[PDB]
């Protein structure tokens, strides 16, 4: 439903 | 600041320990103290700053969305002011974390960032934290959205001039600007166009990369593809 | 207290919202404010108090163990005082949360708990938070261990007199006292004996239970069985 | 390695 923003590691 | 008395190198060391311990509020406080020493940040230190604050605001945003959902359901049996009060409390703390990050960028990380890799990273962060403000804004909502757009646009203009289409910073910027357009600016077609152009231009430059660079770029391209699958 | 001005019922309502939002520090602060109103807690309110503080100290304990592991590895290249300092910071905050919970129990939850279901629950909590103190203690270590043992023993004596062997509070008490014996008191055989006797006496009383009571008791019995599998 | 204590919900 919500889109993916940058996923920070 | 409570970190004024701690050495810069000790704050960076403790930020890395806090990340291992999943102590993100501590990690953010350490990295705020490191930024306030006044020296520019290295690449790895910029990544520590971003991991710390993304995890702190990420918890706040998740909590805000649960509370906003409960509040919206209440307003469709009267249960008093408590849901609104507590959503407002979490909102105010989220706004405060966003203002703290924006204040670090404005005093003085952006102005002392001359290299494209630092300047684009900080301007993307400026857009991201205005975006998080815009998610909860109802009152200056337009000016917060324009502030996010303006920071993302300046980052985009530098990234297209100075970085290859596979550069992970340029990719993550375009990913987050496309989410801005879809979720905040009510511009789903701009979102889809920017994600598709970014993906396609990156795919045509993969041949230039090492195996490790290829892995970094393709990871982010997969997020662009996942959003285009969701959106089309 | 910062919660002095808030109604008891509003603090309980907000504790439930904080649990939905996974905001456990807020949930603990709300439930501390509710306890400080001075009224006894209902069963459901005791469960909110325990969920809030178990989640807060659970994060601290997990962080402490990561930092203690790094510190132990350092002391087997010299990297300075920072690992010890930051493990000490997290330790001091964990000790402070344990002292806060112990202080609520001593002022005045235990003394105003006359029913077995409240009194046993609070005395188990007293044992648990002394146990968490004992996990980090090196200096009064013996007296902290004896304080945990004494609270667990008084809870056990009341539970065996007043509750059936399947009662979930009595089961969870025995589970946690067996972990105390194994991990803190260096009494693995006492741990294994208490887990086996508890499991067997509960299994022989399952026939008396409704389907819902059966599910509650068997869930905890499975944790006893998992530890006996680990220990034997 | 570590044993299970009561898991609180
Ligand atoms: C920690 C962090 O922010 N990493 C990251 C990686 C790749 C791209 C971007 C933003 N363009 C950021
Ligand atoms: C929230 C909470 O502490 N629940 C619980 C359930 C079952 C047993 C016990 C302790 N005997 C506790
Ligand atoms: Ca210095
Ligand atoms: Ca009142
Ligand atoms: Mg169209
Ligand atoms: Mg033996």
């Amino acid at each position: 439903m919500r889109p993916r923003s940058l996923e920070v590691t | 600041g409570a970190m004024g008395s701690m050495e810069r190198a000790s704050l960076i060391q403790k930020a890395k320990l806090a990340e291992q311990a999943e102590r993100y509020e501590d990690m953010a406080a350490f990295m705020k103290g490191a930024v306030e020493k006044g020296e520019e940040l290295s690449c790895e230190e910029r990544n520590l700053l971003s991991v710390a604050y993304k995890n702190v605001v990420g918890g706040q945003r998740a909590a805000w969305r649960v509370l906003s959902s409960i509040e919206q359901k209440s307003n469709e049996e009267e249960k008093g002011p408590e849901v609104r009060e507590y959503r407002e409390k979490v909102e105010t703390e989220l706004q405060g974390v966003c203002d703290t990050v924006l204040g670090l960028l404005d005093s003085h990380l952006i102005k002392e960032a001359g290299d494209a890799e630092s300047r684009v990273f900080y301007l993307k962060m400026k857009g991201d934290y205005y975006r998080y403000l815009a998610e909860v804004a109802t009152g200056d909502k337009k000016r917060i959205i324009d502030s996010a757009r303006s920071a993302y646009q300046e980052a985009m203009d530098i990234s297209k001039k100075e970085m290859p289409p596979t550069n992970p910073i340029r990719l993550g910027l375009a990913l987050n600007f496309s989410v801005f357009h879809y979720e905040i600016a009510n511009s789903p077609e701009e979102a889809i166009s920017l994600a598709k152009t970014t993906f396609d231009e990156a795919m045509a430059d993969l041949h230039t990369l090492s195996e490790d660079s290829y892995k970094d770029s393709t990871l982010i391209m997969q997020l662009l593809r996942d959003n285009l699958t969701l959106w089309t």
